[PDB]
């Protein structure tokens, strides 16, 4: 059966609760399906500053794993190692246990046990078996759930919910058909390792941007970023600002009340508008007091991304073993209707 | 914010 998980909405990410060995032990993990592989930090994890202002051991304030407690455990004796886009890290040791999440129970799930990490917390990647940080082929969350027989496929639909809202839903083997407008839409997945889609253009405030390029659609990603000229014509429509911060690195800035939509244009004629309020995040003063304007929360990359701040505004369906991403403009509501993803 | 695998 579709295992629904709920999400929490933690301003940069979303968060799903998950327990881990015999005592079921409470950990909190960021839902990321940009990486493959759940890491969880280890009981006495070192926590390094990445950010200003991290305290002391500020990832491990969800919980923290001791291997100890939990009749189990299995440690696999394999280092871990992983590097994050942010360029936070994780190190650890591969361990097998029991984990579980939304009422079920995965055995034997393979994961990493972290004594060094730059990360806010633990991860849990869902992605691609062939995007695992580990040095071999193993069977990740997804997979694991699919073998096991609790859902029919390694997928599942991603409901990040409304900018405002508290929580979402993220639903593994099943789609939940009554968070979506109109009828979801097929896209391939691009790539054999990121969870990749093919996006033809955008248009800015009735400003088209040809693309003809791969975006990769990922929640574990807070904003959206693009390559150089593509991100500076979305600049342009948008009018914004260019400023320096306390690094004298480029930022863009915009009148927060700027009007206009942003519609990605996907293959299979899928076109999702996002309303450009949505990519801009305000700031205040020590004083409490609006900065003069908002932050484009659109930033160039070598690779084009498209994260929560996009996602928001779709109901996305990964479906990772038929090699697939499904979407459709979203519709917020409690209440739901969920099938199984065949 | 993050972005989350190299």
């Amino acid at each position: 059966g579709p295992v629904a998980v709920t999400l929490h909405n933690e301003a940069i990410t979303y968060t799903a609760d998950i327990t881990v060995g015999s005592d079921n032990q409470k950990l909190n993990v960021i839902v990321d399906t940009g990486s493959s592989d759940l890491w969880i930090p280890d009981s006495n994890v070192i926590c390094i500053p990445k950010w200003r202002g991290d305290k002391g051991d500020f990832c491990k304030s969800a919980g923290s794993y001791s291997p100890a407690s939990s009749r189990t455990s299995q440690n696999l004796n394999t280092r871990f190692d992983i590097k994050y886009g942010d360029g936070s890290y994780a190190k650890g040791k591969l361990y097998k246990d029991t984990v579980g999440i939304g009422g079920v129970s995965v055995r034997d799930q393979l994961f990493a046990n972290v004594w060094s990490t730059s990360a806010r917390k633990g991860i849990l990647g869902i992605g691609f078996q062939s995007g695992e940080a580990t040095e071999f082929d193993y069977d990740n969350l997804p997979i694991s759930l699919r073998n096991q027989g609790i859902i029919g496929k390694a997928a599942y639909s991603l409901y990040l919910n409304s900018a405002e809202a508290s929580t979402g839903q993220i639903i593994f083997g099943g789609i939940d058909k009554a968070k979506y407008s109109g009828s979801l839409v097929d896209l391939p997945i691009t790539s054999e390792k990121k969870l990749t889609v093919g996006l033809r253009s955008v248009n800015v405030r009735g400003r088209n941007v040809d693309a003809n390029t791969n975006v990769l659609l990922d929640s574990g990603t807070t904003i959206s970023y693009f390559t150089r000229s593509i991100v500076r014509n979305i600049l342009y429509a948008i009018g914004a600002q260019m400023k320096f911060d306390s690094a004298g690195n480029k930022v863009y800035v915009a009148d927060c009340k700027t009007s206009g939509t942003i519609d990605f244009q996907f293959g299979n004629n899928l076109k999702i508008s996002v309303p450009v309020s949505e990519f801009l995040f305000q700031t205040y003063y020590t004083s409490g007091k609006p900065f003069p304007k908002c932050e484009v929360r659109i930033r160039e990359s070598e690779d084009n991304i498209l994260g929560d701040n996009f996602l928001r505004s779709a109901y996305v369906v990964y479906n990772l073993d038929d090699k697939k991403i499904s979407m459709a403009p979203v519709k917020y509501t409690s209440e739901s209707d969920i099938v199984a993803i065949n | 914010x993050v972005v989350x695998a190299x």
